[PDB]
């Protein structure tokens, strides 16, 4: 049996045990190609069965996603519950290694559901971007307001109703928002953010803009504090939303994949990776082998990249303005092989459904032999001049520390994750793309997650995939580039260009699409900043009823207030560059 | 029936195939030869299943889905291992001689053929060898044919002889050289032709109008539609790319046209993208003409029409109710004027009378092919109601259907049917002037002027029933062949009469009447059909108003100084000199039209208004069926400077600027509801489709597929900043890609038929109920009236028999399919289709004028000695000269008028 | 269907001839000796039975022309692999039930049959590799293993 075939997953123990604690009749498992248990749970008992979760012998621990799905459009629903909408929460069990998808079924005039905040705190952005995309209301939320979308928003696009298209530009309404803006530190009131206590008449509230670009984009925090010390802060976020998610909904299979490039844009491949994993489990593929190699050698060459960006700017942003010279020599390095194979520096776009565009051109072991070359003594070098520094061990030791627990109840996953011991990457755990193959080791942290401790893991990373680098150099397998499945888009370029069959198979797929048949699938990742996740429903069309894309950076700035608290802003900054993100990985 | 697919259990028709029952199913079984309209023949092989004895049977065999009854307690199996192999295999086997042709085939994106090989999955070639070539035909100037592409599916010959009953289409060779085509060059003759670029699943036979400004099915803008060419009103989807009407494709309607049209709907539409049609308003002010904005062209007619004493307007059969009710509302009921003239109009209303007050249903276009003996009086129905002479041909074709049911022969088993009918048909009596295109099917045809044929028609009511007024002067030779007809109409279960205004006599429509009635009392299931002229001549019947005669005098005597032509050339109505001497009498003329009439010379305004492509309306058919048409595309996209509105909002604008000296573009429903408020008989068209505040789960209906391409770059020339998305607050459609077209969504109104998986014409599977029966949630349109429980009384006025008068040429209606109607006739592709202008005379009368066949005889009407060629018709009577109506130059009133001086030029 | 040496003790019946593996038929028996090379012979009944094909139906009026090709290749020596497992394909999915009448089931039981006894014949004719694309400059095919 094939790893993409469709499973019930009844031979879990957690359905047996939840059919054993709420009966059997109070939940519906719904047969998916996502790889978990998907369980249909009533509303009434949503905090129930967390609560059972949370408490079970080798309990689920992380809230890895919960977001919604506008199901009125949606035309196979065989098996599933009535529903005009639905909230699904993705659950992981780390000891367990495990995950269970938790749905709760809508109707449209009675959209609201518990909130999910007093389980895991992470719901709270998460519970805020259904509200802001869908209109589910969470009743109990301490603030539901919009998170993407302005306050003064009318509408939620991610409903099936809401038009996708940008609307007419207006110099009237950029003129009124201009306003606000202008007006806004003048009618500030603490209390429509979350705040409290404010103006005690000690605090100050300061607000932070786009005036430090560190490559991670344009995002606000509002910070109260008393004198210099952080006691409450809250990030505002959207000012980079794309309506990725509603694209998905808007471009075929095939024609999607340079927006999922987009999603995190230091990761290019990385990005691409689990998109066409989880729609080559909707297509029933199974690449080859050396798919599977050179996807993973893509993977980790953009890994290093994002990695060297990541380390020369919280080099930078520590003071030290010298290795992000070098560093961005090194990503050129990089970029040399990258630009060799696919054709591009940034956005590759070169995974296909089913393979890759091209094969390897002659003569890229060379260049990957050069970096694989230049790499390791330039590293070293960064560590000897900057990070064994002891001024930036004093900016960074002990800032911003948080333990395994508050990494578990915020869903932070990566580096993040692994400096509090916790030994979970997802290409060790639920291995991928034939990364089972090689030998690497995952580096972990001695229990505490600091910038310096995240940094250095960071760099360990590195180490690990110029191996698996290495590993993919001297053992690349002679094949195809692409699977000899018919839904593989586009077709071979040859047998398109010679055989009448291929050439109809290649122009349907490129015009009207390749047709999935209707189904649900996931596929997770260890991507560069943490753990990213594509969700993919298919009704039966070319094109994605629904495309969910999990993101690390999510978590890690929603993490941001309760691991800043009582610090200084200095440690702020610190922590920022620490983090590893980017604001496109947040917003989507 | 239950069957059992892959283990699941389904209720079905156990008179369906399996093929059909499946497909009705919502499962996808691939075929090529089957077609609903056409029945089964098990050529291609390609819809193979297994099939088990029983539950507990796990071998099987393959059997033809198509060929095998959906019985009670069948065990099938789509998705095994043996069938699915089998059907790639079929796929393959097309493949090997397939040409490399679908970037350069006018089918890709469209094909039924790509669909298939996607949906077996097969897409690797291991056929080495060569691969057989065809030559080409020249098929006429409508369907283009590339034998190459060809996969020798049968279904063209099967639905040009076997449905159309055309006779110049077959199949030659044998094995793997089976050519489909004509036995030679030329033009394909039958009048339903241009359906083979539907039915043929490949790029063989294509529209070649389209392939002029081709372009593919995801690019095109596509709107439902009513054809207007003439009065059947078949269900339509034009396509519009780039500013400009690209192609007319047929929409399913299951109650009217279902999945055919004829040749003047299809490739008629060229008359929209002429570059001489008006699109913005133009005042003549002397000899200037200067083009104005709509609100300034607005202020300027409301100041005029304010200083004028009487204000008439004219409408028209080709406006819709909307337009033409904005007029009435604008002029005046008392000063609204039809634009047809006082006999077209009399014999109009007659046949609304008969219609809905004649207590004889008048069944759709569907229900047309389920009678059992039809009799035709006058109406040439293959050149003026096509459609309907498609399904007079499956009606008479019901006795073998009836024949092969009586051997317990499956419905769908069409060879069988046809081998146990043979020549066998429903009795059909056709009467005209001369010889019509059903004279190969029909039992008897009576050439004879309409007097004539109106007195054959009154005998056989006479003979049907003594109550009915006799007629005095019958031939035993005529007499038998009365007879004949009598016992063919009493014998029939459903009698059907079929009659029309094109004949141009009240008497035959008054014939027509007093059959229905003599079959009606008699307990017959009668039914009665009128062929009306043009697309809205119903609509404009109930609407009512004065003549084009009484208009013509108001401007004559000089009652009237104002005179607002809607959508009429007024030179097909009256004699086109009094016309111009009348419109140049009045002191101010404004036209709102969309074609470049010859009436626009003395103009003094001309009001640019939307053809049917570029407007909404409500339009009623010849069975009293109010059908409403949206809008394709937006003119003004790409053309900015285009000021082209429908002519109802530019009328209701013209209302308000008189009255408040305000502008009021208005909303369609809002006219509509004015329609239906003010004129109770049109209270129908409320309901002929939702309005504009009408969803499906929130959204719109999307007039363009999902993959439509070019949004930032159609129009990156004229400006690189894409313009805003055209608005449409009239109806529930949108400009755009973001909107509904599932085959599940709750409406009625399809613009275009497409699935995943089925790209071609058969996405209208996915759309119906039943595959071949209605749409899913009911077919668009709404009846006006019903059949009323009182009937007419007989008509006693029996007109006396044809006699010649010396010196005096009784002119005798002779139409075409391609020319007689006006915006067609105007298209660019039918000047090549048309034929050439003529007159037809009897053998004795051209003897006795000295002339033979080609010689150019000249003659004077209304003062306009007008010089044709001679061409000899042997079925003519003698004192007849035959005319090609609707012709240029010869209008369609001088039907049933005379000639005198007809003589050598 | 041809048969052996060894099925010539078999009475002409239409129930013995049947088991054997072949029909009874016309009973008018043809004798194939062994200067007679297997591949031309079921050539030259492939190319009959082609070009005999009413062209009603799929799989005899376009898979008996392909047959006929890999019959022609093979009889010059320029079969490539895969083509008996075409042939034989050809023989299952051209038997009764899958074609319209048993025209194309009685073309392909000499080449079962042949196949079945002569395999060697057929395999002597495989010489050159498989090969049904040229090479596109610029494009680097997808090497299937
Ligand atoms: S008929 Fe269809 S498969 Fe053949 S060339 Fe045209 S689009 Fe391609
Ligand atoms: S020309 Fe078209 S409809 Fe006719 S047999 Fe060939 S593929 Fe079928
Ligand atoms: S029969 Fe009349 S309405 Fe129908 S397609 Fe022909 S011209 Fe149009
Ligand atoms: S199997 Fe029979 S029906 Fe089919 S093409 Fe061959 S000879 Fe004709
Ligand atoms: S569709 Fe049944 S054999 Fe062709
Ligand atoms: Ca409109």
């Amino acid at each position: 049996e094939p790893a993409w075939q469709t499973r019930d997953h009844l031979d879990d123990p957690v359905i047996g045990e939840l059919r054993n604690r709420f009966g059997p009749d109070a939940f519906t498992v719904q047969a998916t190609r996502t790889g978990v248990p998907v369980v249909w749970i009533k509303r009434e008992q949503l905090l129930e069965v967390g609560d059972f979760l949370k408490k079970l012998p080798k309990p689920y621990v992380m809230l890895f996603d919960l977001h919604g799905m506008d199901e009125r459009l949606r035309t196979h629903r065989e098996g599933l519950p009535a529903a005009d909408f639905s909230v699904f929460y993705h659950l992981i069990s780390i000891d367990r290694n495990r995950d269970i998808m938790l749905k709760v079924a809508l109707a449209e005039n009675d959209l609201h559901v518990p909130t999910f905040t007093k389980l895991f705190p992470n719901a709270n952005w998460y519970e805020r971007e259904t509200w802001d995309l869908f209109g589910i209301t969470f009743d109990g939320h301490p603030n539901l307001r919009r998170i993407m979308m302005p306050q003064t928003w009318k509408g939620h696009p991610l409903r099936k109703d809401y038009p996708a298209r940008a609307t007419e530009f207006s110099p009237f309404e950029l003129t009124k928002a201009k306003q606000d803006l202008e007006m806004e530190a003048l009618t500030f009131k603490p209390e429509e953010w979350g705040m409290k206590r404010g103006t005690n008449e000690d605090f100050m509230f300061l607000n932070l803009g786009p005036n430090h670009p560190s490559a991670h984009g344009a995002f606000r925090i509002v910070l109260q504090l008393d004198g210099e010390e952080i006691v409450d802060c809250v990030p505002d976020i959207g000012y980079h939303h794309r309506g990725a998610e509603k694209m998905g909904e808007r471009q075929s299979w095939h024609s999607y994949i340079p927006y999922t490039d987009r999603i995190e844009y230091l990761g290019g491949c990385v990005n691409e990776m689990p998109y066409v994993l989880a729609v080559e489990k909707l297509a029933g593929i199974t690449v080859p082998d050396r798919v599977n190699v050179i996807r993973v050698m893509l993977s980790e060459l953009f890994r290093i990249n994002s990695h060297l960006l990541y380390i020369s700017t919280f080099i930078q942003d520590v003071g030290a303005m010298t290795p992000v010279f070098f560093a961005f020599t090194d990503r050129q390095k990089i970029y040399d092989l990258v630009e060799a194979i696919t054709g591009f520096r940034m956005h590759p776009a070169w995974f296909r459904i089913g393979g890759v565009a091209h094969d390897l051109p002659r003569g890229w072991d060379r260049l990957l032999r050069e970096f694989l070359d230049w790499m390791p003594k330039r590293l070293a070098s960064y560590e000897k001049a900057a990070l064994q520094n002891t001024i930036l061990k004093g900016r960074s030791q002990g800032v911003a520390a948080y333990g395994a627990k508050e990494a578990l109840e915020w869903g932070t996953t990566g580096a993040g994750l692994r400096a509090t011991g916790i030994d979970f990457d997802v290409r060790k755990a639920r291995p991928y793309s034939g990364y089972e193959n090689f030998d690497f080791e995952i580096p972990v942290g001695g229990g505490v997650s600091d910038c310096y401790t995240r940094v250095m893991l960071k760099v360990e990373e590195l180490r690990q995939s110029l191996r698996i680098l290495e590993q993919c150099l001297n053992n690349m397998p002679e094949g195809p580039f692409k699977a000899d499945h018919p839904l593989t888009t586009p077709p071979p370029k040859e047998r398109t260009l010679q055989h009448i069959e291929t050439l109809i198979t290649h122009f349907l797929q490129v015009s009207w699409g390749p047709v999935m048949p209707a189904n649900e699938s996931f596929q997770m990742i260890e991507a560069t900043k943490g753990i990213n996740s594509y969700y993919l429903t298919s009704d039966g069309s070319t094109m994605s009823y629904r495309t969910r894309v999990r993101t690390p950076s999510f978590a890690h700035l929603q993490q941001i207030p309760a691991a800043i608290r009582g610090s200084l802003v200095s440690d702020l900054i610190v922590y920022l560059g620490s983090i590893d993100f980017v604001m496109s990985d947040v917003d989507r | 029936a239950t069957i059992h697919v892959d283990g699941k259990e389904y209720e079905v028709n156990g008179a369906d195939n399996l093929l059909e029952a499946c497909l009705s199913l919502g499962l996808d079984i691939p075929y090529f030869c089957w077609h609903p309209a056409l029945g089964s023949v098990g050529a291609c092989r390609q819809c193979a299943v297994k099939q088990y004895q029983n539950a507990e049977d796990t071998r099987g065999r393959l059997v033809m889905s198509c060929m095998t009854p959906a019985s009670d307690g069948t065990f099938i199996s789509i998705d095994d291992e043996e069938a699915k192999q089998f059907r790639e295999s079929v796929v393959e086997w097309l493949m090997t001689n397939h040409p490399h042709d679908c970037p350069v085939c006018e089918e890709g994106g469209n094909c039924h053929l790509q669909d298939m090989t996607v949906m077996t999955g097969h897409s690797f070639r291991r056929y080495r060898f060569t691969k057989r070539t065809h030559r080409n035909q020249d098929l006429g100037p409508f369907i283009s044919h590339e034998m190459n592409r060809c996969i020798a599916c049968y279904r063209c010959v099967r639905y040009y002889k076997d449905y159309a009953d055309g006779t110049d289409l077959g199949v030659y060779g044998a094995h793997d050289n089976v050519y489909f085509g004509r036995p030679e060059d030329g033009t394909l003759e039958s009048e339903f032709s241009g359906n083979l670029v539907e039915i043929c699943p490949t790029g063989v036979f294509t529209d070649k109008t389209h392939s002029e400004r081709y372009n593919r099915k995801w690019d095109m803008q596509f709107a439902p539609s009513i054809c207007q060419q003439c009065s059947i009103g078949c269900n339509i989807s034009p396509g519009e790319r780039y500013g400009e009407l690209r192609r007319i494709e047929n929409r399913y309607n299951g109650t009217v046209n279902h999945y055919f049209l004829c040749d003047r709907g299809r490739f008629g539409y060229g008359y929209v993208n002429l570059k001489d049609r008006p699109r913005q308003p133009v005042q003549r002010r002397g000899d200037d003409f200067i083009t104005l904005n709509a609100e300034q062209a607005m202020q300027g007619a409301a100041d005029i029409l304010r200083q004028s004493k009487k204000v008439i307007g004219i409408g028209s059969p080709r406006a819709s109710v909307e337009s033409n009710f904005a007029l009435r509302e604008l002029v005046g009921e008392e000063n609204f004027y039809t634009g047809i003239a006082h006999g077209e109009q009399e014999r109009l209303q007659l046949a609304l009378k008969v219609l809905r007050e004649g207590g004889i249903y008048t069944p759709a276009l569907r229900e047309i092919e389920s009678y059992d003996a039809v009799l035709v009086l006058g109406e040439d129905v293959t050149q003026t109601g096509a459609r309907v002479a498609l399904a007079v041909r499956q009606a008479v074709k019901g006795k073998a259907r009836e024949m092969a049911a009586a051997q317990k022969v499956a419905d769908w088993q069409i060879a069988a049917i046809l081998n146990i009918g043979q020549r066998a048909k429903h009795p059909l009596f056709v009467t005209n002037v001369d010889d019509t295109r059903l004279d190969d099917i029909a039992a008897w045809t009576y050439r004879a002027p309409v007097e004539d044929q109106a007195r054959l028609g009154f005998a056989i009511a006479h003979a049907l029933d003594n109550s009915a007024p006799a007629v005095d002067g019958i031939e035993p030779e005529l007499q038998s062949k009365i007879d004949v007809i009598v016992q063919a109409l009493a014998g029939a279960k459903k009698p059907l009469i079929i009659s029309g205004t094109n004949a141009g006599s009240l008497e035959v429509i008054q014939a027509a009447a007093n059959v229905a009635k003599a079959l009606k009392g008699r307990g017959a299931d009668v039914g009665i059909t009128m062929i009306a002229r043009s697309v809205n001549s119903m609509g404009l019947g109930i609407m009512g108003g004065g003549s084009l005669e009484e208009a013509l005098t108001e401007l004559e005597t000089g009652r009237a100084d104002a005179v607002v032509v809607l959508e009429n050339d007024l030179h097909r109505h009256a004699s086109a000199i009094r016309v111009n001497a009348a419109l140049a009498k009045a002191p101010l003329v404004m036209v709102v039209d969309h074609q470049r009439t010859a009436i626009m010379e003395n103009a003094h305004l001309v009001l640019s208004a939307a053809s049917f492509a570029e407007s909404d309306g409500t339009v009623i058919n010849n069975e009293g069926r109010a059908q409403r048409f949206f809008q394709v595309y937006d003119p003004a996209y790409y053309d900015s400077k285009t000021v082209m509105l429908e002519s109802w909002r530019w009328l209701h604008s013209l209302h308000s600027t008189l009255l408040s000296r305000e502008v009021d573009w208005t909303q369609l429903d809002h006219v509509i509801d004015a329609v239906v408020a003010k004129i109770p008989e049109l209270a129908g068209i409320k309901d002929a489709a939702p309005d504009a505040t009408f969803r499906i789960r929130g959204q719109k209906l999307a007039r363009e597929p999902h993959r439509y391409s070019g949004r930032t770059a159609m129009r990156a020339n004229i400006s690189v900043h894409e313009p805003r998305q055209p608005q449409d607050i009239d109806t529930m459609f949108t400009f755009s890609m973001e909107g509904n077209n599932q085959p599940t969504a709750h409406r009625s109104q399809v613009p275009f038929a497409w699935a995943p998986g089925w790209n071609s014409p058969q996405a209208w599977n996915k759309f119906q109920d039943e595959v071949g029966g209605k749409l899913r949630f009911g077919d668009p349109g709404v009846r006006l009236f019903e059949t009323s429980e009182n009937g007419l009384d007989y008509f006693t006025s029996v007109p006396a028999r044809f006699q010649p008068q010396d010196g005096k040429w009784r002119i005798a209606p002779y139409y075409h399919l391609f020319g007689s109607d006006e915006l067609s006739q105007r298209a660019p592709v039918f000047q090549s289709r048309m034929p050439q202008p003529y007159i037809k005379l009897n053998p004795a009368d051209a003897a006795k004028l000295g002339v033979n066949a080609g010689t150019r005889v000249s003659f004077s009407y209304d003062g306009n000695t007008v010089t044709l060629p001679v061409e000899i018709a042997e079925g003519l009577t003698a004192g007849q000269v035959g005319l090609p109506m609707g012709m240029s130059g010869i209008a369609p009133v001088l039907a049933g008028a005379h000639l005198e001086d007809l003589k050598e030029a | 269907d041809f048969l052996t040496e060894a099925h010539l003790d078999l009475p002409m019946e239409f129930e013995s001839i049947g088991k054997a593996g072949s029909r009874l038929g016309t009973a008018l028996a043809m004798a194939v000796d062994h200067e007679i090379n297997m591949v031309s012979l079921v050539r030259n009944l492939e190319e009959f039975f082609a070009r005999e094909s009413c062209g009603w139906c799929t799989p005899c009026r376009d898979g008996l022309p392909w047959s006929v090709k890999i019959l022609r290749a093979l009889e010059r020596g320029e079969g490539q692999p895969g083509d008996i497992e075409t042939l034989e394909q050809l023989c299952r999915f051209l038997g009764p039930g899958k074609t319209f009448c048993a025209h194309a089931p009685g073309a392909v039981e000499p080449l079962q049959s042949a196949i079945k006894y002569f395999r060697e014949e057929f395999e002597a004719g495989i010489k050159q590799p498989f090969s049904n694309t040229h090479l596109i400059n610029g494009i680097q095919p997808n090497l299937l293993k």
